[PDB]
């Protein structure tokens, strides 16, 4: 079927009884312990079999296709805040379990009609690492990678994911990509030309001051000084998004 | 939610 996600091809050839309806993707095995993770903002891994087959919860439509359809109409600010809040919830859950994505981009942010947004393809940044363009036929989007991975710094941390979630954030406000680079060196040049003037006034105009503060904190070039999902959830940007638990 | 309605019904 339709599907081409980051590391393999996703579709639905079989099904198995009881109206299973899943997404099945073809591409150590500690990704089998990702089956034990449960969070409303994470696409649940149902099963995994090496012969390898991943079977994810089927959600069509991803944040990229939504932003593409919402290109001219834009996205309501409460919906942007809700998506960013849910993605930060998922990132905090994954980082508390020492699980990185290391290559977030809007194509692995699945959405449903209920309004929920879930992180997909997560924690498998070891099955052929993170994609890189070695051949001229390969594409590989670099628009959302943290500068430390772009350079080639070998030590990756949770701070990379935040950086990605930062870029996507700005994108949802402009449905124009923040750092649309076409090589590693051009990506670094764009990043450090933007960051080296930086309140994010001209680059994300429609975003209020709380939003620009949260964005600049999510887009610190230094990964050790980049904001965490925990601290970002406590940002005054989410003052009207936070609601008690019952 | 109206934005979602329109997008998913598209
Ligand atoms: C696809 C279509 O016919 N209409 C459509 C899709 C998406 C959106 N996006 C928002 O409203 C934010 C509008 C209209």
């Amino acid at each position: 079927k339709i599907g081409e996600g980051t590391y393999g091809v996703v579709y639905k050839a079989r099904n198995k009884l009881t109206g299973e309806v899943v997404a099945l993707k073809k591409i150590i095995r500690e990704i089998s312990l990702l089956k034990e993770l449960n969070h409303p903002n994470i696409v649940k891994l149902l099963d995994v079999i090496h012969t390898l087959y991943l079977v994810f919860e089927f959600l069509h439509q991803d944040l990229k296709k939504f932003m593409d359809a919402s290109a001219l109409t834009g996205i309501p600010l409460p919906l942007i805040k809700s998506y960013l809040f849910q993605l930060l919830q998922g990132l905090a859950f994954c980082h508390s379990h020492r699980v990185l994505h290391r290559d977030l981009k809007p194509q692995n942010l699945l959405i449903n009609t209920e309004g929920a947004i879930k992180l997909a393809d997560f924690g498998l940044a070891r099955a052929f690492g993170v994609p890189v363009r070695t051949y001229t036929h390969e594409v590989v989007t670099l628009w959302y990678r943290a500068p430390e991975i772009l350079l080639g710094c070998k030590y990756y941390s949770t701070a990379v994911d935040i950086w990605s979630l930062g870029c996507i954030f700005a994108e949802m406000v402009t449905r124009r990509a923040l750092f649309p680079g076409d090589s590693e060196i051009d990506q670094l040049f764009r990043i450090f030309r933007t960051l080296g003037t930086q309140d994010f006034s001209k680059v994300v105009p429609p975003l209020d001051e709380d939003g620009r503060s949260l964005l600049s904190q999510m887009l610190h070039y230094d990964p050790n000084k980049r904001i965490s999902a925990k601290a970002a959830l406590a940002h005054p940007f989410f003052q009207d998004v936070t609601k008690p638990v019952p | 939610f109206e934005c979602l309605d329109a997008f998913f019904s598209c």
